[PDB]
DNA sequence: CCCTGGAGAATCCCGGTGCCGAGGCCGCTCAATTGGTCGTAGACAGCTCTAGCACCGCTTAAACGCACGTACGCGCTGTCCCCCGCGTTTTAACCGCCAAGGGGATTACTCCCTAGTCTCCAGGCACGTGTCAGATATATACATCCTGTTCTAGAGCGGC
DNA sequence: CCGCTCTAGAACAGGATGTATATATCTGACACGTGCCTGGAGACTAGGGAGTAATCCCCTTGGCGGTTAAAACGCGGGGGACAGCGCGTACGTGCGTTTAAGCGGTGCTAGAGCTGTCTACGACCAATTGAGCGGCCTCGGCACCGGGATTCTCCAGGG
């Protein structure tokens, strides 16, 4: 469930990374928070 | 049955230009193919139901379409 | 982090020699089999296609619309291009005799 | 004293108008003739053709290359062009299947 | 009969194309027009000369030329 | 640089000749027309039964849509060399005329082999089935393409 | 003028994802075997269409001069194909999401073979006969020859 949950910094994680390929997933479980989703990753990664 | 000349999806005639060997399909070739199906669709078809009602059928076989593309020189192996 | 990200035409010439050398139809059987019905339509209401009928009929479009994109696609470096046009389309009919 | 001083395109489309309404034979007769019976010496020698049967060879083989040179130009302006290539004949041939 | 492809003259192969609505003419046209009426011919007459043979006669008739353009879908009429 | 008036030349409308191909006429003869007569393909009626039509689960690969950017269609420039318009001089094209002799066309005699049956039998077809090459499946493995990092060459700058 | 540092093109190595293969096993038509059985073959009868011979007249090839239309050569030049550059957009790539294609299943009947049946229909045979075509007479429509002209087009002058 939900659309934001990862231990590092997520990249829009659902219960699977969307954008990427199938080939990159972890279902391991630790320490995961939302933060706003990094703050908006990281404000577009200090704009590009 | 309308609106069946989109059945002939995007991807469908994107795969029967890559058959064809072309490397980019333009977004205006959709339109036109449908269009040149169609065109080639209404004759091959219509031959066969001529064919079908002088053969006191009410079904279309393959065998009659056999001759419908044959008459055109179109001749198709493998019915 | 950066996914592969194939440039332009890269997966175009996979899919060319992918579907060159496997004999498998590209139109859907269904979708291209009520727009037999429909044409037919036109011509006969009480009117029946075989699954072999329509199978028949399936082949020498894909085959004709190969051979037609065939000569599109020779138009378009003939014109200095590799994106083919739907006026390459009505060159390539209008060549062979097919308006 | 200014000669006249055509510029190239007008008078071969003043050509094309005066050669599309006529019907005069453009080839010459013996010419064709010739190139006929050399052709045809190479298949089976002491070959003799009709002067009509010429007649149907000529009238065929002018109406043939018309109909390629209508589609050698249709090629030229869909590839942005009004001058003809012999590349654009190798296409016509091609798409026709010849 | 040696150096007859030079028959079709320049002009001559200028004026076909003016009857087809050419603007412009390049001087590589003529040599390929010349190998493509020969390729043509080459193909008529060798038909027409098994229809020559296959009668027992020697000379070719206009008729058996009317059925060598006919088989290859380019009938002629007034022959 | 664009708009407009005047004149050079290929093209279009028109009067007179005529001539040679098109229109009209005479036989008449051979192919179209009339009647009868059967073998026989075909329209019609009943059975059926095998394949297509219609609807239903489902699941899953196929397809619509949106975000992004880089190969590419397209707009614009020059040039120069490739092609057209025209003057000149050959050149073979066409019609004018004449035979030639292989050769197309026609007629006839005759002779082989193909039309048409009888019988049969041995190769071909429908059915049944063991089976052996292809497809699905998946970890393994290619395999080339895209991209990142480093190597080396080139131009710019500063000092002696 | 030479050495030093900056910058960038390009060869090279590593990661990535869609296919090339090495089995495991299913599997499903493939070809072999069988039993017929239905069409081709040996043999025969008869006749008819072409092979061959002859004729004939006809028509294409070779072979000349004449001439004037046109191919060919060359000069001037002029507008266009293409190399090149710049813009941008719109189509390649990639997954989210959806949605219908297809596999399998069930039921029904639409109707194509299949088998009789009976029936008009067309090839073939006498008998015939009337306008199509080869040929001849006539005649007029447009090719030819000029005559003239509107009429569309390019070059020069002006704003």
């Amino acid at each position: 469930g939900g659309r934001c949950l990862a231990f590092h910094g997520p990249l829009m994680y659902e219960a699977h990374y969307q954008g990427w390929k199938s080939s990159w997933d972890e279902w391991v479980g630790y320490d995961r928070i939302r933060a706003y989703n990094e703050e908006n990753i990281a404000m577009k990664k200090r704009l590009a | 049955l309308r609106d069946n000349i989109q059945g002939i999806t995007k991807p469908a005639i994107r795969r029967l230009a890559r058959r064809g060997g072309v490397k980019r399909i333009s977004g205006l070739i959709y339109e036109e193919t449908r269009g040149v199906l169609k065109v080639f669709l209404e004759n091959v078809i219509r031959d066969a139901v001529t064919y079908t009602e002088h053969a006191k059928r009410k079904t279309v076989t393959a065998m009659d379409v056999v001759y419908a593309l044959k008459r055109q020189g179109r001749t198709l192996y493998g019915f | 982090k950066k996914p592969h990200r194939y440039r332009p035409g890269t997966v175009a010439l996979r899919e060319i020699r992918r579907y060159q050398k496997s004999t498998e139809l590209l139109i859907r059987k269904l979708p291209f089999q009520r727009l037999v019905r429909e044409i037919a339509q036109d011509f006969k209401t009480d009117l029946r296609f075989q699954s072999s009928a329509v199978m028949a009929l399936q082949e020498a479009s894909e085959a004709y619309l190969v051979a037609l994109f065939e000569d599109t696609n020779l138009a378009a470096i003939h014109a200095k291009r590799v994106t083919i046009m739907p006026k390459d389309i009505q060159l390539a009919r209008r060549i062979r005799g097919e308006r």
